[PDB]
Protein backbone atom coordinates (compact mmCIF):
# COMPACT_ATOMS: atom_id res chain seq x y z
CA UNK A 1 0.00 0.00 0.00
CA UNK A 2 3.02 2.35 0.91
CA UNK A 3 4.30 0.99 -2.43
CA UNK A 4 1.45 2.22 -4.05
CA UNK A 5 0.62 5.20 -2.07
CA UNK A 6 4.12 5.83 -3.03
CA UNK A 7 3.96 6.06 -6.96
CA UNK A 8 0.84 8.01 -6.78
CA UNK A 9 3.03 10.61 -5.21
CA UNK B 1 9.33 -31.75 17.52
CA UNK B 2 8.42 -29.54 19.81
CA UNK B 3 11.76 -27.87 19.75
CA UNK B 4 11.50 -28.26 16.12
CA UNK B 5 8.10 -26.21 15.93
CA UNK B 6 10.01 -23.51 18.05
CA UNK B 7 12.99 -22.87 16.34
CA UNK B 8 10.28 -22.61 13.10
CA UNK B 9 7.96 -20.50 15.07
CA UNK B 10 10.93 -18.25 15.73
CA UNK B 11 12.23 -18.18 11.78
CA UNK B 12 8.74 -17.05 11.38
CA UNK B 13 8.62 -14.86 14.00
CA UNK B 14 11.65 -13.41 12.46
CA UNK B 15 10.92 -13.04 9.19
CA UNK B 16 7.90 -11.20 10.72
CA UNK B 17 9.51 -9.36 12.03
CA UNK B 18 11.62 -8.81 9.32
CA UNK B 19 8.30 -8.23 7.25
CA UNK B 20 7.37 -5.61 9.67
CA UNK B 21 10.44 -3.76 8.77
CA UNK B 22 10.16 -3.54 5.51
CA UNK B 23 6.59 -1.99 5.85
CA UNK B 24 8.23 0.69 7.50
CA UNK B 25 10.84 1.14 4.96
CA UNK B 26 8.13 1.43 2.14
CA UNK B 27 5.79 3.54 4.41
CA UNK B 28 9.13 6.08 5.07
CA UNK B 29 10.20 6.05 1.46
CA UNK B 30 6.59 6.90 0.67
CA UNK B 31 6.56 9.91 2.96
CA UNK B 32 9.57 10.85 1.39
CA UNK B 33 7.55 10.36 -1.92
CA UNK B 34 5.02 12.40 -0.62
CA UNK B 35 7.41 15.33 0.61
CA UNK B 36 8.85 15.43 -3.01
CA UNK B 37 5.43 15.48 -4.78
CA UNK B 38 5.34 18.79 -2.55
CA UNK B 39 8.18 20.03 -3.06
CA UNK B 40 7.42 19.58 -6.85
CA UNK B 41 4.26 21.40 -6.55
CA UNK B 42 11.61 16.91 -7.18
CA UNK B 43 9.77 14.53 -9.56
CA UNK B 44 13.28 12.40 -10.06
CA UNK B 45 13.46 11.99 -6.41
CA UNK B 46 9.71 11.26 -5.78
CA UNK B 47 10.08 8.61 -8.56
CA UNK B 48 12.94 7.37 -6.82
CA UNK B 49 11.67 6.49 -4.01
CA UNK B 50 8.55 4.91 -5.06
CA UNK B 51 10.73 2.43 -6.71
CA UNK B 52 12.17 1.56 -3.25
CA UNK B 53 8.99 1.98 -1.53
CA UNK B 54 8.29 -0.38 -4.48
CA UNK B 55 11.67 -2.96 -3.49
CA UNK B 56 10.88 -2.35 0.25
CA UNK B 57 7.27 -4.18 -0.29
CA UNK B 58 8.99 -6.90 -2.06
CA UNK B 59 10.80 -7.61 0.13
CA UNK B 60 8.24 -7.72 2.61
CA UNK B 61 6.02 -9.85 0.52
CA UNK B 62 8.82 -12.47 0.06
CA UNK B 63 9.38 -12.25 3.95
CA UNK B 64 5.83 -12.62 4.75
CA UNK B 65 5.98 -15.80 2.67
CA UNK B 66 9.14 -16.77 4.25
CA UNK B 67 7.42 -16.24 8.11
CA UNK B 68 4.36 -18.48 6.89
CA UNK B 69 5.98 -21.43 5.74
CA UNK B 70 7.69 -20.97 8.68
CA UNK B 71 4.83 -21.06 10.07
CA UNK B 72 3.88 -24.02 8.13
CA UNK B 73 7.04 -25.73 9.37
CA UNK B 74 6.22 -25.38 13.11
CA UNK B 75 2.32 -26.58 12.59
CA UNK B 76 3.78 -29.95 10.86
CA UNK B 77 6.12 -30.15 13.63
CA UNK B 78 3.57 -29.36 16.69
CA UNK B 79 1.22 -32.27 14.60
CA UNK B 80 3.75 -34.84 14.55
CA UNK B 81 4.37 -33.78 18.36
CA UNK B 82 1.04 -33.88 19.59
CA UNK B 83 0.65 -37.47 16.94
CA UNK B 84 3.69 -38.87 19.01
CA UNK B 85 2.32 -37.59 22.68
CA UNK B 86 -0.92 -39.58 21.59
CA UNK B 87 1.49 -42.54 20.64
Amino acid sequence: DAADRAAQD
Amino acid sequence: DSQKAAVKAKQAADAARAAADAAQEAIGSANAANRAARRAAAAAEARRHADAADRAADRSSALAQRAATAAYGARDAANSAAEHANK
